[PDB]
Formats: C-alpha cells, structure tokens, sequence
C-alpha cells in the first residue's frame, strides 16, 4: 500500500522537485551518490517521497516530467545488493520490486500526462522508468542506448519491464525483439519500435518539448491523457491475448523455439521471462505485475544469476578498470599496424584494427594472396551495406586503410607488429627478423601464437623488451577477448601498450604469463580431449554433441575438434611427450590421444581435410560420419547425460585452477571472462573459476560440493578429475 | 471383482471427413442422439429407468461439445433425468476409457446398466479448441518437454528402422482390409447412418476411405502445429542418441480427421436378463499403464502386457488385436514388439482408412471387435489404443 | 469384493472471486501443490503403484483445458504411467471422482488411485466451455433450461421457506465454518497456497464473512424469461419467490482438492493407514427444470444399497449451493438439525464446483474422526437435474 520500503539515519535523497506556473512538476533524477541513476535504496525512497507529493499536490498539478542531470538517462540497479540476496531473502526482494511498481503504478495512473525527458542511456530500469511514462521522448546524442538488458546478467525486467512491454507490442514481438536477449537500441532504432515515441536533436530541447508535449496532450486529448492504452475500456493486446484463437495456434511453440535457441542448456532467465510474459497477459495488469515479482524473486536468489552478475558485472568492470595492467605506465598512441600473414586470422586482424581507425599494412608471400585478405573486408563490408549499418562514407574509410602488399620494404613506418603466418618457430624466428628492422625502433612486435611460447619466439629478435603475445581468435571480428602473452623478457610497459591496444579496438583483454598452452588453448584442450575419450569410450557421437549443446557450449566439441584439425593435436601430444620424457618423467598419455591416431590413420583429420567426425559437401557439415560409430563401437558405454555434462565441464573448471595454481593467471577475472568469450564457456556458469565456487549440482552447492562432484567422476572416469590441494581443506 | 460386465450393443455413426464433410452440418449432439434413437429401435420395450449413467468420451469438450454433452445427450434424447450423463476426457482412449468405466462400475455393483461410447466433431470443434496448460503455460511447457504426436511418431520409426516404404506399406495394407471389409458387409449392422430432422440421409459410409489407394500415390505425399519449429530438437534433447529424425509420416499413413460417436450398451447378467438383452461379449480385464512423454505414443505396450497378465493370458490365446492407426511406426512397432501375427491385427482396417474421432475411436474399434469375433466365431479380442503423454489403454473381450 | 479404503484427503483453502488470493495462480499449480503435500506426508510412496489421477473440472477450457489430470501427473514429476483423466459431472465431479476411484479399486483391476478436482472461476468462470443445453436453440427450447438459481428460488417458493428462512441457514453456515476453523478442525486438511520462492499466498478460506448479522443477510438484493419458463412446467405456481441473494448462496471461488484410495493390500504395502472405509455409492436424479433435486432420490439409493436408514448416519455433509435446497433435503429426511453440515458449508466458504465434491469428502472423514463418529453421508446436487452420494465409515 505504501510507497516506501519500511512501515516502521536515514537515506539520501536523489530527485529535485520544480513546479512551474501552469502546474507541471519535473522530477529531475541527480543521485550524488555516482555519475549514473540506478535502482538503489536511495532512489526508491526518493521516487517514494515525490510520487506522495504528486498525489498530495493532484490538485495544482496538470502534468509530470521526468528528466535526469546525468550524461545518462537511468541505468541498473543495485548489483552489490542483489548478489547478496540469499533465498532466505527471496520476501524481501518480492517486497522492494513490489514497492518500486507501486510507485511507477501511481505515476502512471494519475489522471495527468507524464513525460520522459531520455537525455541518455536508458537501460533496465532507467528504460521501466520510461516505460511508467505515457510519452517517451529520446535525443538523438552520440553513445545512447536503450533497453531492458537484465536476462545478460540472470535476471529479468522486474519493475514493470515484462508485464508493460507485452501491453505494448503483445507476448510475441515483446519477448523475441525486447525481453528475451536484452536487446540495446540506438535512440533511432528506439522510435521505429515503438519504445521512444519522438526524437531531439540535442538534449536542451527535451524538457520544452516535453512540456509542450503536455500543453498539446491536455488540449487536443483531454479525456485520454494520461491514460496508457491497457487502461482504456475497449484495449486489444497486440497479437492477441493467449485465449485468442490465432495466438491459441502457436503459442504452444514458443517454449519449444525457445528450448531450441538455447539447445537445452539450464540457463533459467529466458525461461522465466516467457512465463510471466504469457501467465500476465492472462490477467489484469496489476496482478501480471505481482506475477512478475515473484518470477523475478526466483532469479535474483537462483545461483545463475550470481555466476552472471559476478562474471558480466563485477569480473568485467575490473578487467576494463585496468585490473591486469601495470600500475604506472604511460600511454603512447600507434600510428601504422603491419599484420604478417592474410589468412583467416590476418585478415581478420587487418579488418579489426581498421575499423577502429588505424592505418595497417597487410604482407603476405604472394600479392595474389594479400589481395584476397584485404577482400575478408569488403565481404564483411558488402554485408554492412544490404544491412545497412555502416553508410558508404564510412564504408570507403575502412577499406582504404587497409594497403595490401607482399612487398617486405611497406612495413617502413609501422609501430605496432602483429605477427600471424604459423605455429613454427624457426618461421616466426626468420618472419620476424626480415622484418625487425625495417620497422620503427620502440614497436610492439606482437605474435598471435596458439602454444609455442613467447620467451622461445622472442630469442629471434633484438629489443625483446618490446616483444609480447598478442593472441586473437577467429573469427577475429567477432571473438571480443585477446589474450595477452607475458614472455620472460617483456617488459611491463609493452603490457600497458598492448592492454590500452586491446581497448582501443573494442575488445576484453587478459595478462597471461608464458607457458605451454597459455589459458586458453589449454583449458579448450581438455574440453575436446574429454569429448574424444568419450567416444573412444563407445559412447555415442550424438549423446556427445548433445552433451557439449546441454553443457551451455557455442560449438559440440567433435565439431570443434574438425575445425581444430586433428593433426595439430597430436602434433600437440608429441611436443608435450618431449618435454616429459626430456626432463627425466614418465609421460601419462590422455585417452584421447588413442582417438586422435585412428582418425589421422583413417585420412579423417578434421574440417580441413574435408573430412573428420562430421562429413562435409559443398562446404558445410553433412552429418556425422556413419563409419564413427563402427569404428569405436558406439552404444557399448551408455553413460547419464549428466556425466557427459559435467565430465567436459569439470575438465575445463580443474584446468584453470591449475593454471590459477602455476601462475599462468593472476585473477579470477581474468579466469572468468577470458573462459567466456575466449574459448566459449557457457554463460550461465560465469567463467571455468566461478563454476567452481558457484557449483549446483543434486548433492549441494559451493566450493564443497564441487569437489564431492569431482571425486564422484574420479572414481568413475580416471585420476584427471581428482581436485587439487588448493580446492581441498 | 464379482460382477461380470457384459456388452449388449456396440453400433457407431459413420465417420464424416475433415474437409467438406457430409458430417459438417450435423452438431455433435445430434451424433450421440441419434444413435441413442437407434437403441431404442432395437429394444422398444428396455425400461430405460434402469440406465443408472451415460459416460462419453471427448478431447475437445468445448462450444458444441460442452457443458457436460452426455448430459444433454439424456436430457435431449428424452431419456430418464435420473440417467446422469458424465463427460470424461483422456485424450485418445477416451471412448475405451469411457466403456472400461462402465465395466467397472457394473463389476463394483453399486451400477447396473451403463451406456458408455464417445463424441468427436474435428470438423466443427478442432483439436486444442481447449486449450490446456501445456501451452498456455510455458513454465510446465519448457519442463515437460512437450512434443506433439506427428513427432514422436516419427522418432519411433526413425529408432525402431521404420522406412518410408515400411509406413506407406502398412497404409496400403489399412485402405484394403477397410474397404474389403465394407464390401463384406460386415459393418453392415453396427454402422448406423446419419439422418436430418426429415429423415433424409446425409451420410452412410466412412467417406474418408480412399479405397482405390496405391503405393505409387503414397509415395508421392509430402510429410507434415508441428510445423512450427523447435520440436525436433527439444525430442532429440531427450533422446540424444538419435542424430536425425526421419520424417516418414504424411497424410496417407496417419489417422484421418473426421466426425462421429459410438454408443456401447454395459451391464451386469442380471441386468440384461431382466430386459430381454442378449450377451455379446464379456469384459475380461482391462489396464492402464503408460511410457515416456517425450516420445508419447508409444504406452500401449505395458497397457496390453498388463491386461494380458491380469487376464492370465499370452499373445497367442487372443484371436483378434485391435490397435488404433495413429500412426504407422506406432502400430508396425506394437506389432513387431509383441511378434503380432499380421493376420490377426487390425483385421478390418484402421483409422488411416476410416479416420479417429478422438474422443469416439475407443469406442468404436470396440464395437468393431465385437461384430468381428462374432462374424468369425473367434472367442478372444483384445482392444488398446496409445494417447498423448504416454498412457496406454488396454481391454480384453471374450465372445458370449 | 476389494474394499476401497481413504488413506489421505486434502484440499487447498478457497479463494474469493473478486480480488482473489489465488487469481494470479494458476489451477494446474493449485493440484501440484496438493500432490506435493501428499509426497511429504509419504516420501517413501512407491508413486510406481498410483494407477490413475482422476480430476473432477466442470469448464476444462483455458487453463483447465487438454486433460488437466495429465497436467498434474507430468508437471509434478509423478510417473507416466500414473495415467490422468478429466471429468465433468457438474457440482459432482469432484464427489464422482471418488466414486469413479472406489469403484475402479473394487473391481480389482486398480490398486492405489489419486481422485479429486479443480476449479479456479476466478481464471475460468463457469460456462466458459459453452455447451448445447444453452448455445443450442433446438435442445435449449425443448428442455426448458432454466438457471439453478431460479430453481433454488422455486423450491423455496413450494416449501414456503421465506427470506428469513434461508437467511437464517446462511448464518447459521457462518457460524460453524468460523467455529471449525478457530477449533482447529482445518489445521491438518487445508494446505497452504504458496509461490514458486515459498512466500505465503493464501492459508484460510478468504471467501468466509465470520461477522454475518441477520440484519445485513435482510440488506442483501436477489441476484431473460427464464422465470416464465420455469412457471410454464411447474404451472400451479403463480409467481416465484425470490430469496436467494450473496449471501444464501455458494460463494464462487478458487480451489482444489485430493483423495488417495486404495485397496487394503495396497495401503499395507506401502505403510499407509485407512482414515475412511468407503461403504457405497449412487446416482439418480429428478426434474432438471428445478435442477437441484438428484440429492434426495440419490441418498435414499445410496442407504438402501448400504442397508441403512437415516438413523444410522452420524453426519450429513450436503452441498450449500443454495439455502433452500439444503433446508428442502432437511425436511425431506428428516434430517437432525445438529447433523447436517456441522462444520460449515459453501455458502461461508465457497463452491469452487469441480473440487467441492473431494472438499466435503474430506471434511466429514476430518470431523468423524474427530469425533470418533461412525458414518457419514456426502451428497452434492448435481446440475442439470442429477444426485451423487456416498457413505463413509470411520476406520
Ligand atoms: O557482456 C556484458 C553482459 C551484460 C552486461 C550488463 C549490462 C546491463 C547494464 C545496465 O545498465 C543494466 C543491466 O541490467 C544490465 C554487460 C556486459
Ligand atoms: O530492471 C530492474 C532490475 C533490477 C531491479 C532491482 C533492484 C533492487 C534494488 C535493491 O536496493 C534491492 C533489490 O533487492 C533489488 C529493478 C529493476
């Protein structure tokens, strides 16, 4: 009943009240608690305090504004608070999102036009703030965004996002185009939906036009306004109510397509967002607003969305916050980047550092070849131009910086090297000293390298202070990590260089030191190896593509080992037996490796061979192989699904406690985002560390019953899944 | 487990097709009625005070088929107000479940004589007319992991090695024995034709039989809600083993949407000897049982091994199997997994040929078995039918 | 020959219709919760051996639709080969459930049954369905349909029950469903409504005004030719009394409600104790023109099939659908005023139709228990002019 949190030292205060002489109020939102209005303690005291004004004052009052003093509109919520909430909390969660649209409610309902003044980023429930509103105007300013954002993090759009969105376009368009990915909008992008109704050229003319808004609202519709469309007599919900006939029809499907995009992997929030879509779109908009509540109480106290706010939320603001970069280093600009190499990761290097505004050189041994690199650019920029996002002007600027050449002489100039011909090291050894000479005397001479390491790459050049891994993935314009290769002889500015480098193309980096395999193709070695013992095993190919697909993984890992290419893993097994039988140890040979030797004996290498575990015509997968199953007797081993899951998840997550343990990573940030979007692991475990931490399985949850599971598996698959000392008490 | 149930009649409407049905125009009220008019032709002098409930089958009990349309089938009949009328609803065994409720209620005693049979009009109320919280509830949708029939017969054809030839075989093999056993005369009795207020006809035979079937003709359809995507991987999520489902069903090899109602006459032998009613086959036992929901149609085969057992009896003391046509792989399945001689299972064809009233077919391959083991002076029939969400119905029925 | 045995019978509390506790709840979760209830009174019940799940729903459209009794066997993790069947006998089909689950156990051919029934009108007000009896103008105009609410005024327009007459039986229902639940009777059987987090959603029968005075039932008002029609069958009759209003009629509300039963061997094979010895059941009815009269036929039949005469009975639990056909059954048998519906009925707190027939159930096997009583006779007046009853005997 109350708009505040208690009944029963106080909090801050974050909204200005002013009153104009026709009797419109602007709530203006200035939290100087921080540079962004979000979703805290403070805020909802304070939007309880002036939503009981409106409604004492109703009487003086003919329209309400709400703008912001921000460089954004309104955006998040209280994280710090919301990971905390244990299930015990699950009523006191209930009770503040209960609260917050209870005043929204008020503000919408009040017999006056309301409306929002979007200066900026409109995200979450800066964008359910909006919502509350009966016109939402936006200016059209650089870097504005606008959504509902909170299934990225675990959760769902629990003050009034959901249950106004589906009152707006209906259960179909709302949840597909809105609810279900979190989808951002350009304020334009915005008003074509129907999120934003009118556009400003700049933000000095939101509050006059809001007011003006007003003025002409009141005149023209006096009995309508501030009336939403569901609170009118005769509202028709969009596409239809779920006891319409049509959506009768396929209604049923939309759990089916859902479960089908995210292949049955236990990502919860896209789940509990369809249901109060379509259990509110049921019922009057009050009670689909409690219904919301309470599928929103079970996400914040669920352990997914605390895996996702600890590995979205906190583990990226202290990556980007310079966690990994050296303390006191200065920054110094490049001018020219010289990327060795036109393959698929040179070429997408080239087009990276383009479209970021940097002039590159593009080397390759043939002119011939160097040409078609450049041409992975006009390919991605054709496909830029029928969809439309980048216009012709931009469009000619980025292909422009990009000179293809195989002339050695066109690297005179360039700061920034970027190394990417093959994984040998008497060829990077002479590639890089044709080259480091040629170049300027203080470039970064990077190498994006797999697994040789870095401090053997760098005894072929001279100033091996300036030497470093600078690791991509491919394809190189989507994959959003690069990883960071400390050698021995780099120095800690060459780590600033290359860490504000990563930065400045958009993209997450990680600081590694120097060791075979690094972090990433180390730990994704134990998730395809675990597959390939699967099926050597006999268990059946499509029980471990379904298993890699339920797991939460981007590609099923017999796919992922085709394009791998099965030749470079057991090249791998031959250099790890050499450094084992070497330095005086018996080598533990994976059960894997016996797998990898039948497909190269068989000429089934991989993708690039044009056949692996998978057949290939016409350049795409055609199945599995038929002759797999023969070949390992599939069927024999019919293991639960679940122990497929957790034998490829628990391979990867006690690998990066390795690395955790030898040092190759220094912060579980790191551990976390670089597992993410390095080598793909799932979402919804937020990183190989905090699965460990974050672990729920049948017998419990936490560090403790991770290592229970984890002996569980050892006893029952081989001494690889024993956990290590650090996990043990 | 003392009063032997006994059936005394077991006539049926015919089965008017989807589109331009005869059957289209006629409101499924009207199907239950007039066969009620035909029992009362047959015995004018039956105290009809002595039919103590009437229990129909409907999947769809909604607009023409709601508010309990067994009751307004006693009430519009003119029968005794003091017959009740119950409609129940267990997908496609509803009209065996319907007639096994009768038998056990006459074998606890405390019921007497029972009409019992179904009602389905797919022409005038479609399947999911209903709704139903599998749908309208994505929470139980998303964990369930519903699938639709066309689906999981599919998957079943695909895992048994079930080709398309295999499928359009047994289809060609249902048009035949359906049509031969038209040509017979053998549903010359039980199949009473539709009528008008007037007394015109509108329909007398199962227009839905396409007798002049070919394998040629089979092999040219194209296979079939389920169109809407997502239900094959969210089948193959379950059963993950299975790399590709082979989509073999088509319209020619699956039950035929169509209109009718059956009406099968239960009681005890004091009831019948008090009205002048002659015994036709005795219930021996009957059983419910299920398996997977997932894959869903499969369940008929714990329903008939149970019923079996119960009875104290093997596959090979059952004269006659009767197992609805769903689909194809659904019956080539029950049969190779029982070993069902192909002489003895759906001897007069099936609902490929004749269609699947939902809510009436339990009823009618009953009634179907009764003339049969009569017209071959067979003792033992046995009578199941798969349903959605696993849960097979099975029935046992003795010659008298 | 097997007797059928009660082992367990609970329900949800009733929620009201307007501003109703449990409208944002969906009917399906309202029988999960229960079935939920009865795996933590028995997590040892071998769910294996539960042959059927029989659901009593008098409009299965909506959320009540596609064989809701199917629903709860998949949506609670109950075993596929539990089966699950709706049915819809009008105000019976939660009572004919029962009937229909004791009679399966007594032929032999099932072992250990769910039965029961559901009915959220708030979600899903009654005549959603349609049906031919009203959407039908040749059947409508032959059977003469008239609503049992003008019956139940007929009835007490024949028996020459006045205003204060059935007002007076409305707060007499007041008095004892509020003295049954602050005696306790109602702690064990009404099993809370909570959420998918465990917050509390509804734990009493909101429907329940505790406070009724005679003076408010006198301020009450009485709730399309339907009168003509009725006069035209029953033609002695000038005019109808209109008695019935709110607050002498059954509340609409939320609900539902489970019964296990099972064969002796079945409950001794998995550790169950019989609360309730089902003894017989019956059906008949009367003219559906005055619809609500199958209770008095249907109770004579179930007492001669039994052997019993109403001195035998300890509690009559009839169905408070309207005062005046509960005061009309009294005067019939001869019903002892301190014996019939002792603890309250739906006029206090509520008719959530395709479950009450299973509420009542478990109500009388509460209060016999209580009162280390016998026999107890359920009876429910069926719409359209039918009559369930059942008799019960403490074990
Ligand atoms: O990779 C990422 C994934 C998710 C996110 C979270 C974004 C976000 C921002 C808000 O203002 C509110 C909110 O609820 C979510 C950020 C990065
Ligand atoms: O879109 C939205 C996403 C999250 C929220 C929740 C905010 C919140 C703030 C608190 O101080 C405590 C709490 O438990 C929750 C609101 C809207």
């Amino acid at each position: 009943s109350s708009h505040h949190h208690h009944h029963h030292s106080m909090p801050d205060n974050t909204i200005q009240w002013d009153k104009d002489a026709d009797g419109i109020v602007t709530l203006t939102m200035d939290d100087p608690s921080g540079s962004t209005n979000v979703m805290n303690e403070a805020y909802i005291e304070s939007m309880g305090k002036a939503v009981d004004r409106l409604v004492a004052e109703k009487d003086s009052i003919t329209g309400v504004v709400v703008a912001s003093a921000k460089k954004t509109f309104f955006a998040g919520g209280d994280v710090k608070t919301m990971i905390q909430a244990r299930p015990e909390d699950a009523g006191d969660v209930f009770n503040t999102v209960e609260t917050i649209k209870r005043q929204l409610r008020t503000l919408e309902t009040l017999g006056k036009p309301v409306v929002a003044a979007i200066n900026g980023a409109a995200l979450g429930g800066g964008l359910e703030i909006a919502l509350a509103c009966h016109h939402r105007i936006a200016a059209d300013v650089k870097g504005s965004q606008l959504g509902l954002p909170e299934v990225t993090l675990g959760l769902l759009p629990g003050g009034g996002g959901v249950t106004r969105t589906v009152r707006m376009f209906g259960i179909q368009n709302a949840f597909v185009s809105v609810l279900a990915q979190g989808t951002r909008f350009k304020p334009a992008k915005a008003k074509e939906i129907g999120l934003v109704d009118e556009l400003v050229a700049t933000v000095e003319e939101l509050v006059p036009a809001a007011k003006a808004w007003i003025k002409e609202e009141l005149k023209a519709n006096p009995d309508g306004a501030g009336v939403q469309p569901w609170d009118k007599k005769g509202y028709k919900m969009p596409g239809g109510t779920p006891s319409s006939p049509g959506l009768a029809a396929i209604l049923p499907s939309f759990p089916s397509n859902l479960r089908k995009q995210l292949k049955g992997a236990p990502m919860p929030a896209p789940r509990a967002i369809l249901a109060a879509a379509v259990e509110g779109a049921q019922v009057d908009f009050d009670t689909a607003s409690r219904i919301e509540s309470r599928y929103f109480a079970s996400l914040v106290t669920g352990q997914v969305a605390k895996n996702m706010m600890q590995a979205f939320f906190f583990d990226l603001q202290a990556i980007n916050a310079g966690g990994s970069r050296p303390e006191g280093i200065g920054k110094t600009p490049i001018k020219r980047i010289g990327v060795l190499g036109a393959g698929m990761m040179g070429a997408g290097i080239a087009y990276v550092s383009a479209k970021a505004g940097y002039e590159v050189v593009l080397k390759d041994v043939s002119l011939e070849a160097a040409a078609k690199g450049k041409g992975y650019s006009e390919k991605l920029e054709a496909k830029a131009l029928e969809r439309g996002r980048t216009t012709q002007e931009r469009s000619d600027a980025l292909l422009a910086r990009i000179t293809p050449t195989a002339d050695a002489a066109d690297f005179k100039g360039v700061d920034f090297v970027i190394e990417a011909v093959f994984e040998n090291q008497e060829l990077k050894h002479k590639v890089f000293g044709e080259i480091e000479d040629i170049v300027e005397p203080n470039a970064i001479l990077g190498s994006n390298t797999s697994t040789l390491p870095i401090t053997g790459l760098a005894t072929g050049v001279k100033r091996q202070e300036d030497f470093i891994g600078i690791h991509f993935f491919s394809p190189v314009d989507k994959m959003p990590l690069v990883e960071i290769i400390k050698g021995e002889k780099t120095s800690d500015e060459a780590l600033a260089r290359v860490f504000d480098y990563t930065l400045a193309i958009g993209k997450t980096p990680i600081v590694v030191n120097d060791s075979r395999g690094f972090f990433t193709s180390r730990v994704i070695g134990t998730f395809v190896n675990e597959a390939l013992a699967m099926l050597g095993e006999g268990v059946e190919p499509a029980s471990i593509e379904q298993a890699g697909s339920q797991a939460g993984y981007p590609a099923p890992p017999l796919q992922l080992s085709d394009e791998l290419n099965l030749e470079l893993m057991h090249k791998i097994a031959v250099a790890t037996r050499k450094g084992v039988e070497d330095a005086g140890g018996t080598y533990q040979p994976h059960p894997a490796e016996a797998v990898v030797e039948k497909m190269i004996e068989l000429g089934r290498s991989g993708r690039l061979k044009g056949a692996g575990f998978y057949e290939y015509a016409d350049g795409k997968r055609s199945g599995l192989w038929p002759g797999l199953r023969e070949t390992f007797k599939s069927g024999s081993s019919q293991p639960p699904l679940q122990d497929m899951i957790d034998r490829m998840l628990f391979a990867e997550a006690l690998e990066t406690q390795k690395c955790l343990d030898e040092g190759v990573l220094t912060s579980t940030a790191d551990a976390n985002i670089g597992s993410i979007m390095g080598i793909g692991f799932p979402p919804w475990t937020g990183g190989s560390a905090q699965f460990i931490v974050g672990y729920s399985g049948p017998a419990g949850t936490g560090k403790a019953a991770f290592v229970a599971r984890a002996r569980e598996l050892a006893a029952a698959y081989g001494d690889r899944f024993l956990p290590p000392e650090s996990l043990l008490s | 487990m003392s009063e032997e149930a006994f059936i005394y009649e077991a006539i049926r409407t015919p089965r008017g097709k989807q589109k331009n049905g005869s059957l289209h125009e006629v409101k499924p009220l009207s199907l239950v009625v007039g066969l009620i008019d035909e029992l009362r032709k047959r015995h004018p002098d039956l105290d009809e005070n002595l039919i103590s409930d009437v229990i129909l089958g409907c999947v769809s009990p909604v607009g023409d088929q709601g508010g309990d349309i067994a009751r307004a089938a006693v009430l519009a009949s003119g029968m005794p107000v003091t017959s009740g009328g119950v409609q129940l609803n267990r997908f496609c065994a509803s009209g065996l479940e319907a007639v096994n409720t009768a038998a056990q209620k006459v074998r606890s005693g405390w019921d007497d004589l029972v009409l019992a049979g179904g009602v389905e009009s797919m022409s005038r109320v479609p399947m999911g007319s209903d709704g139903g919280a599998m749908g309208l509830d994505p929470a139980t949708n998303y964990d369930v992991m519903f699938v639709p029939q066309s689906i999981g017969a599919d998957l079943i054809a695909t895992i048994e090695g079930f080709s398309r030839e295999d499928v359009d075989a047994y289809a060609l093999r249902s048009q035949q024995k359906a049509a031969e056993a038209w040509s017979g005369g053998y549903f010359a009795k039980s199949v009473v034709p539709v009528r008008d207020q007037n007394g015109l006809l509108i329909l007398d035979h199962d227009e839905h039989m396409r007798p002049d079937t070919t394998k040629e003709g089979l092999a040219k359809l194209k296979p079939a809600l389920a169109a809407l995507g997502g239900f094959d991987d969210v089948a193959l999520q379950k059963y993950h083993w299975v790399e590709k489902i082979n989509h073999v069903h088509t319209g020619g090899n699956s039950s035929g949407i169509v209109d009718g109602a059956a009406l099968v006459m239960i009681g005890s032998a004091a009831a019948g000897k008090l009205q002048g009613l002659t015994p036709r086959a005795r219930i021996v036992a009957t059983a419910t049982s299920g398996a997977d929901p997932v894959i869903m149609l499969t369940g008929p085969t714990p329903a008939t091994r149970k019923v079996l057992d119960r009875a104290g009896l093997t596959v090979d003391d059952i004269d006659l199997f009767e197992l609805n046509e769903a689909f194809a792989s659904v019956v080539l399945k029950f049969q190779k997994d029982l070993n069902i001689p192909d002489e003895k299972l759906n001897v007069n064809g099936g609902a490929i040929a004749m269609g699947h009233p939902l809510g009436a077919t339990g009823a009618m391959i009953l009634g179907t078995m009764v003339d049969e083991l009569e017209r071959r002076n067979a003792r033992r029939a046995l009578i199941t039918l798969c349903i959605g969400g696993g849960m097979g119905v099975a029935t046992i029925i003795e010659r008298v």
